[PDB]
């Protein structure tokens, strides 16, 4: 499962449902807390739609589950992430990652 | 450790008698003038009636009624009585002991400052 | 093992100036509580997010640096064991965040007020936000120094300090016997926000480089006063303290005259009636006893000091003008005689200072009886709540007391001399007290003429001069052959020894160092004069060989102040026209464009790897043998001999061994145990004649940096943070420190020097997460359960006082495999122990250099009113890439490279290997690299 924990108050009542295009900024680091995304360096928000399945189904979860303008730490699992197959160079065969998302501008 | 513990000043209608006994249990050196103060509740502190060792009392504008205030230095005790009670007499009374004699230091600061001030009672008029 | 970089923000810390503490018989207070506010936040600036916590700090370890350091950078309240905040969230203390299940579960925002308490009698620090209070405090913690409230923050963030009632008014009630933070104010001075630590200050001119700081002690408040009365003075108590007596009666009466008090044969204050009214005093009063011990105190006292008591020419005394008289005196008062003393014998700066010392320890006796009877310090005073605001000790007092208590003692000392008395009068901290700054290596000069200038804002202990590329840091400037300085303290040129030279200095005068490579002579000049030797000559040093160059420097003392200039713009450099304009000599960087780095001496101790060519200690590689194990021994070359140091040794292993994420439980050798075991041994042998009482073993944390020379077991740092539900009853219960040793003594109890040698193997299981210490095949009471995801590096501190005295030993048991395992992945199910050369023993020193940032923090701090008490604000934007090493978890500068020049070739052969590994358009790989080197390390 993906754990869903608030770090500031969000707008509320604003979930996106399936369809719509969302922008977050989000950094993603493994349990041992070592960084491997961070979209504010890139100087641009993550876009990405749901029902697609074009992000893991954990991050897709995640953000579903929260609503406008609240930054939210999701715990995921690698049973709900790339896990065994990871990624070369990048993620362990075998790690859970940490990411916080603030998701703002739903579209 | 001087500790001046004192016990009396009951509740009891205007005109009564009120017994206070305070003892002062410590140090045999520095045992002089042991006197008592009153503060009514939200009202500033007076200075009542205080003997020294030898039987020297030093008066203020607080002593008026029916006030007789004796003390013997064998065991540091006073028993003071009070035999006119008016409603403006309610106060908390502490008993304190100090080295300066008949309200006077010959240092300064330092004597001042040095006071050894004990628990007290309450004394309360109808 | 391959160096990580990242881009970090710089965080800085904010105290209020207020120090509290306890100790056996201090006269502060146990209770304290204090609120901070907060205006403006503005999240996420800078692409990181914003550093804001409050909470308390302690003045002996809590010492942050604009630096990275430990962790990732960014230290703050609560990334060490000295401090403890709270972000919104977490409760932060040895950089570890332990969420706490508040009302509001929110990150600080505007308009959010914090509450802090702090109680002394049982340790605990609480945290309260907007009325809720949270669920996790911080318990069992050192006592030791003294507290201080603190505020950590990064750029963009604006704070308020509700201080007491004086600076600020508190939004909510303080708990009930909390006293506000405004009341531990000291008499001496005022309030005021400032950093904790610096080097560095902003001044007219340009940058103040700052020393040490002298800090108080939590022993400071406690009084020491001396037993006086045991000591009796009977020649003197017979006859000299009556005379004292009466005439400390006459300058009593003439007092009270002088006064309207007036003259009434029973004491009435009211009317000012005096109970004596007698110029002679009656000596049956008891007031007159009190009198008599006056006078007999003040003599033992002298007598117990080394004042010598004497009688001279009395007759003398007897003999002057003794009566002198004002026709004012009272009718009812006599002729009260005023002796005059001071015009036959002056008080002598001796006497003044006799006198100084006896109010001091007549004050320092009353503040003890004080003590013994439970007053406190306030800075109002209180008499029904035990509030006294002179009770401090007597250097902490006001002049204004000090003059009330020396009055008296000034006339009776007169006394004294009009009857003529015959009184005569009777290794960590080091590095703490200096501090070095010098320029980047980079700078060296080889020849020419050269001139930078010093200016000694506040006259005191500095030393500036030229220095070697290879100066250490821990010796003094001039104590040996790599400075050529100057002591302007005290007129002394200082080579490798000090000699006198020229004159001592004064405050705001400015010295000129110029050093002539063609004719290897170094000036001083003073204001523009060249500063003269004994023998005449103009030059402090001559025939200086030129070596492999030479580097301005300077040294400061504790709260020292001094700017230096190296001569980047010639229209700031004074005195350059006077002397070295026209003699040939440039300014130092004179045409470069950017202002020349310097570096300067840090005092945080670390872990260095042992020197082979260090005179007094040396590690031998023993290797294995059929029936022992490899090993690593420890022993003393210069033991047993005239010129030899003897002191504690604090020593680790250069690799640690890590616990497992999630604690899953969990002769002849069975493979299935050997294979499926997760315990490891790991020994330590202590030879004979060595005392065990002087061996600690165990295992340390990356963040250890105690050098105390006297440590004992009970000096370690700890804490336990406790979390508990709405109803207060604790579900959580976690201890923090930083060594898990054990003692060789305790072994050696249940037993001069013994034959055997002590064998003490310690057991650790990376999976339950426990550690066990067993002594000769013995089984101990001693257990320690650590949380995960914890390395720990194994560790001895020990005191030598043997020839041959540790023997680390990397072996294995029955059933237990060895400690390479551990340490190494490719030798993870290897049962045979070994030692690969990266294993290593490293010891503890004290000093290091460091580099200075080139641009720092400006925050800017006043005070609005009563209403709104005083106010922080920083909002300028400052960054700095840090370069981390992964086992040691702790992060350093990625400009310190430009001088280590081995972790720079090591890292530029990562970038080649970096290029080398996505050459040829290997785009997948190219795409997987972005993960460690992103686009905004790249531009910046």
């Amino acid at each position: 499962g993906v754990e869903i924990e608030t770090i500031s108050p969000g707008d509320g009542r604003t979930f996106p449902k399936k369809g719509q295009t969302c922008v977050v900024h989000y950094t993603g680091m493994l349990q041992n807390g070592k960084k491997f995304d961070s979209s504010r360096d890139r100087n641009k928000p993550f876009k990405f739609r749901i029902g697609k399945q074009e992000v893991i189904k954990g991050f897709e979860e995640g953000a579903a589950q929260m609503s406008l303008g609240q930054r939210a730490k999701l715990t995921c699992t690698p049973d709900v992430a790339y896990g065994a197959t990871g990624h070369p160079g990048v993620i362990p065969p075998n790690a859970t990652l940490i990411f916080d998302v603030e998701l703002l501008n739903l579209e | 450790q001087v500790q001046l513990q004192e016990s009396g000043g009951g509740l009891m209608q205007a005109g009564g008698s009120l017994r206070l006994s305070c003892t002062a249990s410590g140090s045999i050196f520095s045992i002089n003038s042991m006197g008592w103060y009153r503060q009514a509740p939200g009202k500033q502190r007076e200075l009542v009636a205080t003997i020294t060792s030898g039987n020297s009392i030093n008066y203020a504008d607080s002593v008026k009624g029916r006030f007789t205030i004796s003390r013997d230095n064998a065991k540091n005790t006073v028993y003071l009585q009070m035999n006119s009670l008016k409603p403006e007499d309610t106060a908390v009374y502490y008993c304190n002991a100090d080295r300066v004699p008949n309200g006077y230091n010959p240092w300064g600061t330092p004597n001042d400052e040095y006071d050894y001030w004990g628990q007290g009672t309450q004394v309360t008029v109808s | 093992l391959l160096l990580q970089t990242n881009l970090i923000n710089y965080v800085t810390s904010i105290r209020p100036n207020i120090f509290v503490g306890r100790a056996e018989g201090s006269t502060q207070y146990g209770k304290w509580y204090f609120e901070v506010m907060v205006d403006e936040v503005v999240p996420f600036l800078t692409a990181q997010a914003t550093h804001l916590r409050v909470g308390w700090a302690l003045t002996e370890g809590y010492s942050p640096y604009p630096g990275g350091g430990e962790g990732w950078g960014g230290n703050g309240v609560g990334d060490d064991l000295y401090s403890y905040g709270f972000d919104g969230l977490h409760l932060w203390t040895g950089h570890v965040a332990r969420p706490v299940t508040s009302p509001g579960q929110h990150l600080l925002a505007p308009e959010d007020v914090v509450s802090c308490c702090l109680d002394l009698s049982v340790p605990s620090i609480s945290f309260r936000i907007n009325g809720c209070p949270v669920q996790g405090v911080f318990e069992a913690f050192n006592l030791d120094g003294l507290f201080f409230p603190v505020v950590s923050f990064s750029a963009g963030v604006k704070v308020r300090f509700l201080l007491g009632g004086r600076h600020g008014e508190f939004k909510f009630l303080p708990p009930p016997g909390y006293a506000p933070c405004h009341e531990a104010v000291l008499p001496r001075e005022r309030l005021r926000l400032e950093p904790i630590k610096e080097y560095r200050r902003e001044g007219p001119r340009g940058p103040h480089l700052v020393g040490p700081s002298r800090c108080l002690s939590h022993t400071d408040f406690v009084p020491c006063p001396v037993d006086t009365v045991q000591i009796v003075l009977p020649p003197h108590l017979e006859r000299i303290r009556e005379k004292l007596a009466e005439n400390i009666h006459e300058l009593w009466a003439l007092t009270r005259i002088e006064q309207g008090w007036t003259y009434g044969p029973v004491r009435d204050d009211n009317k000012r009636l005096h109970p004596c009214l007698v110029n002679f005093h009656s000596l049956p009063e008891p007031e007159r006893n009190y009198n008599l011990q006056m006078s007999g105190e003040t003599l033992k006292t002298l007598l117990a000091l080394g004042c010598h008591v004497g009688m001279a020419d009395e007759k003398a005394e007897d003999n002057l003008k003794k009566t002198k008289l004002p026709k004012t005196y009272m009718m009812s008062n006599g002729y009260k005689p005023a002796p005059l003393d001071l015009s036959h014998v002056r008080l002598t700066p001796a006497q003044t200072t006799l006198v100084d010392r006896l109010a001091e320890n007549g004050h320092n006796v009353w503040a003890r009886d004080r003590v013994a009877q439970g007053w406190s310090y306030s800075a109002v005073q209180d008499i029904p709540a035990r509030r006294n605001p002179r009770l401090v000790p007597y250097r902490l007092l006001d002049e204004a007391t000090k003059r009330s208590n020396r009055d008296s003692l000034c006339q009776a000392v007169r006394t004294l001399l009009g009857y003529g008395y015959n009184i005569e009068p009777p290794n960590q901290s080091r590095w703490d007290r200096v501090r070095i700054f010098r320029a980047e290596k980079s700078y060296t000069v080889q020849s020419g003429r050269w001139y930078f200038e010093f200016e000694a804002v506040t006259t005191g202990e500095m030393r500036v001069g030229w220095a070697r590329p290879e100066l250490r840091p821990d010796v003094e400037l001039g104590a040996d052959e790599l400075a050529y300085v100057f002591n302007g303290h005290r007129g002394q040129r200082w080579h490798l020894g000090s000699e006198p030279f020229g004159r001592p200095w004064q405050s705001g005068d400015v010295v000129g160092c110029m050093i002539d490579l063609t004719e290897n002579t170094i000036i001083f000049t003073l204001n523009g004069e060249v500063l003269m030797s004994d023998s005449g000559s103009e030059t402090a040093f001559r025939e200086i060989e030129i070596g492999d160059g030479f580097l301005p420097v300077c040294s400061l003392g504790p709260g020292q102040v001094g700017h230096l200039n190296l001569g980047q713009d010639v229209s700031s450099l004074r005195f350059f026209a006077i002397c070295g304009l026209q003699e040939g000599f440039e300014p130092f960087a004179i045409n470069m464009q950017r202002p020349v780095t310097t570096w300067f001496s840090k005092s945080l101790p670390q872990f260095e790897p042992v020197p082979p060519e260090h005179p007094h200690y040396e590690v031998a590689r023993m290797d294995g043998t059929v029936d022992t194990p490899p090993c690593l021994r420890l022993a003393h070359r210069t033991w047993g001999s005239q010129n030899s140091l003897v002191e504690m040794l604090f020593l680790r292993l250069s690799l640690p061994v890590q616990f497992h994420q999630h604690f899953r439980c969990t002769n002849r050798d069975d493979p299935e145990i050997i294979l499926n075991t997760t315990t490891y041994y790991y020994s330590v042998r202590v030879f004979a004649g060595q005392e065990p009482s002087c061996v600690w073993v165990g295992w340390v944390t990356p963040d250890y940096h105690q050098h105390d020379m006297n440590f004992d077991l009970s000096k370690v740092r700890a804490v336990t943070v406790t979390m508990g539900d709405e109803q207060g009853n604790v579900h959580s219960s976690l201890k923090c420190s930083n060594c898990y040793m054990v003692w060789g003594g305790d072994f050696v109890s249940p037993g001069r020097i013994s034959h055997t040698d002590l064998v003490i193997g310690c057991l650790v299981d990376l999976a339950t997460g426990l550690m066990t210490f067993t002594a000769n095949g013995k089984e101990s009471n001693t257990f320690f359960q650590v949380e995960p995801n914890t390395k720990l590096f194994p560790a001895v501190f020990v005191l030598p006082t043997h020839q041959n005295v540790i023997q680390f030993e990397l072996g294995k048991q029955k059933n237990i495999m060895p400690l390479s395992a551990a340490m190494f992945l490719s030798e993870r199910k290897n049962p045979a122990p070994q030692c690969p050369p990266r294993l290593e023993v490293q010891m503890l020193m004290p000093v290091s250099w460091s580099r200075m940032p080139n641009h720092f923090l400006q925050v800017e701090t006043r005070r609005a009113g009563e209403r709104l008490g005083w106010a922080v604000q920083c909002q300028d934007p400052l960054t700095m890439m840090a370069l981390h090493i992964p086992e040691e978890n702790r992060c350093m500068d990625i400009l310190e490279l430009s001088e280590r020049l081995d972790l720079q070739r090591f890292h530029s052969h990562t970038l080649r290997l970096y290029r080398a590994v996505c050459a040829l358009g290997n785009n997948r790989v190219a795409h997987a690299l972005c993960s460690h080197v992103d686009q905004a390390q790249l531009l910046h």
